[PDB]
DNA sequence: CCAGAAATTGGCACGAAAATTGCAATAAATACAA
DNA sequence: TTGTATTTATTGCAATTTTCGTGCCAATTTCTGG
């Protein structure tokens, strides 16, 4: 994982219920970013004609 | 010939009859004999890397296959192109 | 789509573009009047009937040959069919 | 540019050659009873 | 030991029809030189 500067409190009611609240700069500095990899199959196979 | 009748082989290139190898024949120069489905993928290639501008008509390519050997007459060859499905010399030039 | 003939769906598809563009009224003579003579590769007793030059008679067969010619494609359903060949001939160590 | 020719194309024909299709009740090897 | 009934093995000929390449030639298509 990522080490996050963390505080303990209430805010607003945005960590009600096992929310959480994150900063705008832990999506600016790309820490939680992910990459993910597809594969795509196209099969020629012979026919009749 | 019954055996050969509607039974298909599978080869790498595809999937043939059986039949389709069976074939006629011309002459050639000097001696032997070249198949009808040879002349048939030879006049498909010739046709195929022609001048769009002048097309080439059927004694032009009796002409060119008339230097490998082969001696395949003009009513021949434009049986063979009528076969292949490919129109005439008049109707395969481009503006171009 | 729904079109009665040729003439009629590719009318159809050039009633749908603007009037900007460069050579439409052209395109719209050509396949109006003279189409059968286009199919033919003529391409100089269509000069004289349609009175236009190469580099433009050129542009208007583009312009034609830009269309489709069968709408009803763009929805394609179905699938291929195939055989079950009857015996397989393989290379196994440099032999068939 | 206008005839007239020269070229191109495909229908029909010909004799050979190739391919297809209809046959309908047999001959020998072998185990076996006299 | 031998004539006899049973079980295999037989998958080709001979017609008839189709297809072959290539020539003849009328009807179109392009070319040329005056």
């Amino acid at each position: 994982g990522q080490n996050m500067r963390v505080a303990f409190m209430p805010w607003n009611g945005y960590n009600f219920e096992d929310s959480i609240l994150v900063s705008e700069r832990v999506v600016q500095e790309d820490r939680f970013t992910t990459i993910h990899i597809q594969e795509l199959a196209c099969v020629s196979r012979d026919t009749k004609l | 010939s019954r055996v050969t009748t509607q039974k298909y082989l599978h080869s790498p290139r595809g999937i043939f009859e059986l039949k389709y190898f069976f074939s006629s024949h011309v002459n050639t120069e000097g001696g032997g004999e070249a198949s009808s489905t040879a002349i048939r993928a030879l006049v498909k290639k010739l046709i195929a890397a022609e001048n769009p501008a002048k097309p080439l008509s059927d004694s032009k390519l009796t002409s060119l296959l008339s230097e490998q050997g082969i001696m395949v007459a003009r009513r021949t060859v434009a049986k063979y192109r009528e076969s292949l499905s490919i129109p005439p010399s008049n109707q395969r030039k481009q503006l171009v | 789509v729904a079109a009665k003939d040729l003439r009629d769906c590719l009318l159809i598809q050039l009633s749908q573009f603007d009037k900007t563009t460069p050579w439409l009224e052209e395109a719209r003579l050509i396949i109006s009047d003279h189409l059968d003579l286009l199919a033919n590769h003529d391409f100089r007793t269509l000069m004289r009937v349609t009175r236009l030059k190469e580099d433009v008679l050129k542009e208007a067969v583009n312009l034609i040959q830009s269309l489709d010619p069968r709408p009803g494609q763009s929805i394609q359903t179905g699938e291929p069919e195939y055989v079950i060949p009857d015996v397989l001939v393989r290379k196994h160590n440099g032999h068939w």
